[PDB]
């Protein structure tokens, strides 16, 4: 009918298999697709806006688009190693830099 | 697992269902139960066409699911988990589409194929059988690959015949030959 | 007779086999169908719709493969099967096309019946390498003095004819063909350019006038006219240069030299614009999707002066972009300018000024060669450039009509006479042996004195005088093609002999 | 030569519409019925040869 | 065929039908929706599959209820042609909108037709004298010719056309077609009245003219095939009746414009400046259907309401592709009071030449162009400085150009009323003579105003006497 | 591991989507090779679209692709060959010798996705390149390890300038050079090959003091973008691994810009200003940072640029104007004046033009040149309509010196024996400082303008003065 | 909208609905899509001169850019006679001050 990120076939087949990826993915995330350095991550439901999130690629990002299904991370890091299903732990601390 | 990907028609959603229930290997069961719920939806046509027409809430949609499992408690849990998805996304227009697709996927998994031998006129059963024999004899339809060669009447293919299945056709007809004959005698 | 030919035709059809590909039309309308099925589809392949339409397939999608129709919409019907020809697009290529008008698919639309093409080829043949090139040394003379002198044209060289639409846009190119009649008449095969005039986006009547002009000048014999008329399909218009190129490459490959006029690529670009947007591809800059550069570049780089290994056969190109408002910053004009080895800017204002041909010589360049012109002619027109360059500055001073330095007005006086000398009426080229004297006279300043009004009178008479007396001199220029001391002196004496008197 | 060529073309288009008339004649006949059998047995022969 | 359908959608006048039965229509078929508004004609334009077409709607839209029966009347709409269509004003469906009662006809023909082939061509161009000096000098007309006007916002595009019709089409006995696409009703009433009055339409009698008029208000889709209808009428005359033809089309910007509107709605990405990606095919098709054949060489006159006067806009640009003459008319030059208002450095004809109208003509025109181009060049110098700060030689040129310009002012015939000055029409033979003398400055010594708003050289002389008095 | 099999799904030009095996994708920037009768079609992985479907860009032709077609995975970023046994070979984009002098590479291949070295490595050594071209040396000296930029019209002596640099500097300087061709003609290629065989820089026997990577515009846009990246890595091998300084040459980098803009659009990435990729800056930055004066080596890139309609405030040139250390503007006007080089004298600004880093004497002389020329230029406007009749004698002497200097710039070039026909003249830095100084002091205001035309230094200027004199 | 404004015929009762559509052109730049679209429909324009408005004609009618193509065939004979074509005359006034400089 229509395109929805939860209807991504890997997500969808697990849910049909009676396995909902939620709970696990409230912080963590899994990349659905990373193209253009715009990883769209399923999870991070305990994310605060513009919170710092750290990939398992060591990449740090901010999350300019929060959408219910996907969180459109913008990478501070590179795309080169990044690939689908990447673990994205939620650092859980909004962007901060040393001041002094 | 997928019994060959079906995507191009957003049938990947159906494929997902197929592979998920294929991994539970309850595909015949699923298909039969899917027929039963589809049939009782159609055979409840008032609010089984208009309850196939979204307008339902989260709660009302959920309660429609609850009403659906009131319709029968034997239904297979994997297509009930798919129902949860369909309620939540409120999608249900491609529900009979999913039933049909799951059927396609199922009989693809079975390897059964349909078939038609369209002509502009009724086609003999001897013709069905003889062509079925020929076709089975051809490597094109092997064994494990079923075929239901049927007559279709379509004056679009004026006279002649075209045998069709598996994206492989043999068209020995008058219309195509006439087209070519005219063209070549207009050369 | 007609019966016998038909009997052969009837005999020529019988028997067919299983079609292992199919797909059922769905979308149809917008003249671009998209069919469901087709996995055997090799890209760019030609697919025969069961309607009788053929359409090549340029977009493959795991849904619906986008087959660009050549044929009519109404003939195609939803749910039709298409059976793959199984051949990527190809055209007959040979020498039978000499003296033939052909449409995009190589059908003789002049209806001189079948073509004796010695092959079929593919339209996606790629440009020869660095190693397959040779140094350019093949002059080309258009019979328009300014072109040869200012922007000398070799072979395997791209010169972009740019300027305002139909300002005899066609006519400039035709002039080249006419002076190339002299080499064609000449039995030197490698100097015989088999000229291929490609007409994209033009109406049948215009074309009919062109073929009439060419047949009148009986240059049609060595001419091939490749056409994609205004009627003809947008895919066919896109495909028309690339299949024209294939015909040219057969000459080039054979070691034969040939010349391809691509008139007008601007309408080709519109065709690709249409095509792409109805393949739903995202609009490019000015609605020509970027990779249009890629498309044009592969086409243009097949004009090459090939190695002696390849028989020296050089297809030469003259692209033609008819710039609207001289808008060269338009994406396609910017793109082409970079690709091409010369630009031959023409200007409407200078047309109105009465300079016909009207050439904006300031932006007309030929970045390549001078063995792209005759050695003799190189010597004489050496300071034709200098005089003209000085003239440009001088003309600026002359404007506002401020009291010129006598020296600047000497330049101005000299310059004016040169300008009148350059002008030539359409469909009248001039033989190089008799363009060398006119330029000698001008450059050696003998014309500087002669009054502007009677420069035209003088020019005509000078030519007549040289035909009468110093026809020996002309023969020598023809025979030796580099002005020797003796020729320069002889010529000086002759020029003096008719400049005075 | 010009009219001779024209006459061949004219002859060809006249004989072309006469061909159309024979096509219309064939499609009327119960050759229209009998050739379905011909196509059927031809598909048997072809497809058995596949 | 009785392909029943429903109106699934009515998204504007790009109704989408769902043909219930799986019986297939074909592109360019025509459908009748039968309503208390009579029949409504739709034309199948896409099949979107599932037997759900997307259809262009020719006639007006409103009142439609979804789930409304369709019937397929097939193919292209059939106009009525014959000699008994001569004198009628025709809608698109063949209806007489001049209401002369059902159009009597012989053979009724499909609106769509193929464009004659390269082989079918027989291209010829004569000389045709318009009795207008500027037109004759700069762009000599021809029989079978394709003329184009790139005038203003009907500021006198119509006036120009009316004068041309008055001269040429009443000096042409052969058939002539007026097809007026998306033009104002009043113009049609004036034209119709005038035609009936000038006997070109004898109402009771026969007419050597036929007329098609399409009102601007009428839905875009109707305007698109108003042209196609007219082309069929022309083809019948050209082919079947065989007779010498002429055709006038105004406003063909509306033809383009209508197409661009539907294109977006149809679901086609509208290319640059919002104009349809299929602009080229349509313009091409129209101009390859109107084409000179051995059947008949069709003189066409096309009038483009240049949109905001931008000719670099793709629609005027693509018109240039299929024209053999243009007489671009500048709104500015109208303001200067010059009537004709035709831009003279933006007029061209393929038949302007040194042997097509003779060396003497070509030289005369050349000098006019050169003189005017110089004058245009010295516009800067004239303004920033003065004309007394111009060189004497130049001052003569300037005076000559001013005189020539004024000479070009030549009163209109049909608009003799509208301008209020009796029309001045001048023969081609007279024109060549007149300009030759003026260029030799033989009459440059008499008031610039004398040259202004008059015909031939003799008329200038007479008006000098008038001015002297 | 195992070459992941992917099946093509959609051929939509260069963009080709592949459907790699379930639960296994490559990483962004990897290299796919598809065995074809077209050898290996190389697809640079540029997106993952998830569902084990990647969207990759082709660099080579996409004809005859069967949708469903098996795609082998190299599994990692496009690795070209690098070496000192690459010297004297013409090598195409995919690292295949197109002069076909067998398998090139020293012992290594490297990815073309080499990173831009960190701030710590990059240390600016302001050192002076010398071209021997008097105008270039004096009025905007070039600097070793620089990022020189030859903005100009298409071959407005741009090719000539580089050829002259190669003729003088490349053989002269110990470092290798790399000629990288981005969308340049095979005609131009034959000329370059022939010319550098002639200058012997391509030493026919053994190693050449240059390697060639000739890229052509006919090739799909993907190849046009990453021919530049390929060349860059060879230079990096010299810079880094072998330590060696280089003198990189790229041509035209507008083709690189243009290519990138196109594939941004094709990638779906919405084009930004004047239709150019929103990712222009970082791509430029990546290229520029990779080229550097580091502890490891020094790379003296000279990148040709084609400036559309000689308008460089156009965003593609204008962004590049920032990114290049030592800009030079060359154009039609100076070319038309018959001056070799075509450098615009008062428009061009190199990194070094400091008051004593170029030497105080050098600077002061060059300041004097600038004033002399600037006076002529300002007065040029008055002279144009009004005439020189209202200007002073002092002004006239300054105008005369500037006109003499204007044609002093015209210095013949040996590789424009092709063009002008006049064998080159090379003038040492000291010789230029001295020769220009004299003119300005007024010591050579008695030497005609044309005796400065098409000659070298003061000695030559005097000699041609004598030649014109008698 | 516009074509519903008409002078009807005797059958239709001759009734009229005179349309005068008033376009507010910012800057008075009438080369512009919306003005030009109107101009093609209309017969006549009534462009107004700002300079004259300031210079004490309230209201101030630019007459260079005011036209009325078919205007004078509505006019009654008194108003046809009195005016011989002042527009022509004042387009001689226009010319005179044009060439004054």
């Amino acid at each position: 009918t229509k395109a929805q990120p939860t209807e991504v076939s890997s997500i969808l087949e697990e849910r049909i298999k009676g396995v909902s990826d939620e709970a696990n993915l409230n912080e963590t995330g899994r990349v659905l697709a990373v193209g253009d350095g715009i990883a769209r991550v399923f999870g991070l439901n305990n994310i605060q806006a513009e919170e710092l999130v750290e990939f398992s690629s060591g990449v740090k990002g901010m999350a300019l688009n929060l959408e219910p299904g996907q969180v459109g991370i913008v990478l501070f890091g590179s795309d080169r190693l990044v690939k689908e299903g990447e673990l994205v732990k939620r650092t859980g601390n909004i962007v901060d830099v040393p001041v002094g | 697992p997928p019994p060959v990907r079906l995507f191009g028609v957003e049938g990947t959603y159906a494929t997902a269902l197929y592979q998920a229930a294929a991994k539970n290997s309850s595909i015949d069961a699923a298909f039969q139960s899917l027929q039963k719920v589809e049939s009782t939806v159609k055979k409840n046509p008032k609010l089984g066409h208009l309850l196939l027409n979204p307008a339902l809430s989260l709660k009302d949609r959920n309660s429609v699911i609850d009403a659906i499992v009131e319709t029968h408690k034997n239904l297979d849990g994997y297509v009930v988990n798919l129902l949860k998805v369909l309620s939540e996304n409120n999608r249900l227009g491609c529900f009979e589409k999913i039933a049909s697709d799951f059927g396609v996927l199922n009989d693809a998994h079975n390897g059964l194929l349909k078939g038609t031998v369209t002509s502009a006129e009724p086609l003999d059963p001897k013709s069905f059988k003889r062509i079925e024999k020929a076709l089975s004899a051809s490597k094109l339809v092997g064994q494990g690959k079923s075929l239901k060669l049927e007559n279709v009447v379509k004056p679009e293919i004026k006279g002649g015949l075209i045998v069709e299945l598996g994206d492989k056709t043999v068209d020995l007809s008058i219309s195509t030959k006439i087209q070519k004959l005219n063209k070549v005698l207009e050369d | 007779e007609v019966s016998s030919i038909l009997e052969e035709r009837i005999k020529g059809v019988s028997d067919e086999a299983n079609l292992n590909e199919t797909g059922r039309v769905l979308a149809v309308g917008d003249g671009i169908a998209r069919v469901f099925g087709l996995n055997n589809i090799q890209a760019e392949e030609l697919v025969e719709f069961s309607s009788g339409v053929k359409g090549m397939a340029l977009n493959l999608e795991p849904g619906q493969v986008g087959i660009v129709l050549f044929g009519s919409d109404r003939l195609v019907k939803e749910g039709e099967l298409v059976k793959r020809t199984g051949n990527i697009v190809d055209v007959p290529v040979g020498p039978g096309l000499l003296g033939r008008v052909v449409d995009a698919l190589g059908n003789p639309i002049d209806g001189k019946g079948p073509i004796d093409a010695a092959g079929r080829s593919r339209a996606q043949v790629k440009a020869p390498g660095i190693l397959p090139r040779r140094s350019v040394h093949e002059p080309v003379q258009t019979g328009l003095k300014a072109v040869d002198a200012l922007v000398p044209i070799g072979r395997g060289q791209r010169e972009l004819i740019i300027g305002d639409r139909q300002t005899g846009k066609t006519a400039v190119a035709l002039d080249t063909i006419l002076n190339q009649k002299r080499w064609n008449n000449g039995s030197d095969e490698s100097k015989k350019l088999y000229c291929v005039y490609v007409a994209v986006g033009q109406k049948r009547s215009t074309v009919a006038q062109l073929v009439q002009t060419l047949e009148q000048h009986d240059a049609m014999k060595y001419s091939i006219i490749v056409a994609a008329t205004a009627s003809e399909a947008a895919p066919l218009q896109y495909l028309a240069p690339f299949t024209a190129a294939s015909i040219g490459e057969w000459f080039r490959d054979n070691g034969k030299h040939a010349l391809i006029v691509y008139d007008d690529l601007s309408k080709q670009a519109v065709a690709y614009r249409q095509l792409s947007l109805l393949l739903r591809r995202p609009p490019g800059r000015e609605a020509y999707p970027g990779d249009v550069f890629y498309l044009h570049s592969r086409l243009l780089e097949r004009a090459a002066k090939l190695s002696e290994k390849e028989g020296s056969g050089s297809l030469t190109a003259l692209p033609v972009i008819e710039t609207q408002g001289g808008d060269v910053s338009a994406y396609i004009p910017t793109n082409v300018i970079s690709i091409t080895d010369g630009q031959i800017f023409l200007e409407a204002e200078l047309f109105y000024k009465g300079i016909r041909p009207a050439i904006n010589v300031g932006l007309s360049v030929s970045r390549v060669g001078s063995a792209a012109q005759v050695k003799a002619l190189k010597q004489v027109a050496g300071s034709l450039k200098l005089f003209l360059a000085q003239y440009r500055e001088v003309a600026a001073f002359a404007q506002f009509g401020s009291d010129l330095d006598a020296s600047t007005k000497q330049t101005l006086v000299r310059g004016e006479r040169l300008t009148q000398l350059l002008k030539q009426n359409q469909y009248s080229p001039l033989a190089t042996e008799e363009q060398v004297p006119l330029i000698y006279a001008g450059v050696n300043g003998h014309l500087d004195g002669i009054e502007l009004s009677r420069i035209g009178e003088f020019e005509s008479s000078f030519l007549s005088y040289l035909k009468s007396n110093h026809n020996e001199l002309l023969t020598e220029i023809r025979e030796k093609g580099e002005l020797s001391k003796e020729l320069l002196a002889s010529l000086k004496s002759a020029t003096e002999s008719f400049v005075a008197t | 030569v010009r009219y001779e060529a024209s006459l061949r073309q004219l002859e060809q288009r006249q004989l072309a519409k006469s061909v159309i008339s024979r096509v219309q004649s064939e499609l009327g006949n119960p050759k229209f019925q009998e050739k379905v059998l011909q196509q059927s047995i031809s598909e048997i022969e072809q497809l058995l040869s596949k | 065929t009785p392909i029943t359908g429903k109106v699934t959608a009515v998204i504007g006048a790009i109704v989408d039908v769902h043909f219930e039965q799986s019986e297939l229509p074909a592109i360019l078929n025509a459908l009748e929706i039968k309503t208390p508004q009579g029949k409504l004609v739709l034309e199948v334009a896409q099949h979107l599959g599932e037997n759900t077409v997307r259809t262009i709607a020719m006639d007006g839209t409103e009142g439609l209820v979804r789930g409304e029966k369709v019937l397929d009347t097939g193919g292209p709409i059939s106009v009525p042609v014959g000699r008994e269509t001569l004198g009628r004003i025709i809608n698109v469906i063949g209806e007489p909108i001049d209401e002369r009662g059902p159009i009597k006809s012989k053979l009724r023909k499909p609106i769509h037709a193929d464009p004659p082939s390269f082989a079918e061509q027989s291209t010829s161009a004569e000389i045709l004298e318009t009795g207008i000096k500027v037109v004759d000098l700069l762009a000599p007309y021809a029989r079978g010719g394709k003329i184009g006007l790139f005038g203003g916002a009907g500021v006198g595009k119509t006036v120009f056309i009316q004068e041309l019709i008055n001269n040429i089409a009443k000096a042409h006995g052969g058939f002539s077609v007026f097809t007026g696409v998306g033009e104002r009703t009043r113009e049609g009433n004036d034209l119709y009245r005038e035609m009936k009055e000038t006997g070109v339409i004898n109402l009771e009698g026969e007419s050597k003219v036929a007329l098609v008029f399409g009102q601007m208000n009428e839905p875009p889709g109707a305007r698109a095939r108003v042209a196609l209808t007219g082309l069929t009428i022309a083809e019948y005359f050209r082919d079947e009746e065989g007779q010498d033809v002429l055709l006038f089309i105004d406003n063909i910007f509306r033809f383009t414009q209508a197409g661009s509107e539907v294109s977006a709605l149809l679901g086609r990405i509208p290319s640059a400046v919002g104009y349809q990606p299929t602009l080229a095919t349509d313009m091409g098709l129209l101009q390859e259907r109107i084409t000179t054949t051995k059947k008949g060489s069709v003189t066409s006159v096309q009038a483009v309401y240049v949109p905001a006067d931008d000719l670099t806009d793709p629609a005027p640009a693509t018109t240039f592709a299929h024209l053999d003459a243009t007489t671009v008319l500048s709104r500015g030059i109208s303001e200067l009071g010059i009537y004709p208002a035709v831009d003279p450095l933006d007029s061209k004809s393929r038949l302007l030449d040194a042997a097509v109208v003779g060396q003497e003509h070509y030289d005369v025109a050349s000098k006019v162009q050169e003189t005017l181009q110089t004058y245009k060049s010295l516009q800067d110098i004239i303004a920033i400085l003065g004309m007394d700060e111009l060189s004497e030689q130049d001052k003569l040129t300037v005076e000559r150009a001013r005189k020539i310009q004024r000479f070009l002012s030549q009163p209109f015939a049909v608009a003799e009323v509208f301008t209020g000055i009796p029309g001045k029409l001048v023969r081609l033979k007279d024109t060549v003579a007149s300009f030759k003398a003026v260029l030799e400055g033989k009459y440059d010594n008499i008031p610039e105003h004398a040259f202004y708003m008059v015909g031939g050289i003799e008329d200038v002389v007479a008006k000098a006497e008038k001015l002297a008095a």
